[PDB]
């Protein structure tokens, strides 16, 4: 999210406005992105190393 | 079709 | 579930067929339980050992 302006971008912006309809990608299950989008169940597992 | 987006990371 | 009888048993029974409201529970997320009552994301990762 952009701070003030409150449009989402990246590919969290192409499923909310409705130009994508699934982002198979690297995207970071994040609480923020869930509450505007739904999430799979993860299909890979990471961390910081 | 079905809009699949995704990014260039290796 | 049971074979030939198709009736779920234990702690993902009791949520099929009404007795509880939710599992907090080492309960692991398969496939065929995720047809018949629905997760949350993950709060532990493992695997068989
Ligand atoms: N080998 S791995 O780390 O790429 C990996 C990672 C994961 C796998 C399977 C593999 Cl092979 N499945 C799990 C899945 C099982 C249930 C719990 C989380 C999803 C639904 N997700 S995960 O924990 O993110």
């Amino acid at each position: 999210r952009d701070a003030d302006t409150k449009i989402w971008n990246g590919m969290v912006g192409e499923l909310v406005y409705g130009k994508a309809d699934i982002a198979i990608a690297p995207l970071t299950i994040t609480l923020v992105r869930e509450e505007v989008i739904d999430f799979s169940k993860p299909f890979m597992s990471l961390g910081i190393s | 079709t079905v809009v699949v987006t995704t990014i260039l990371e290796s």
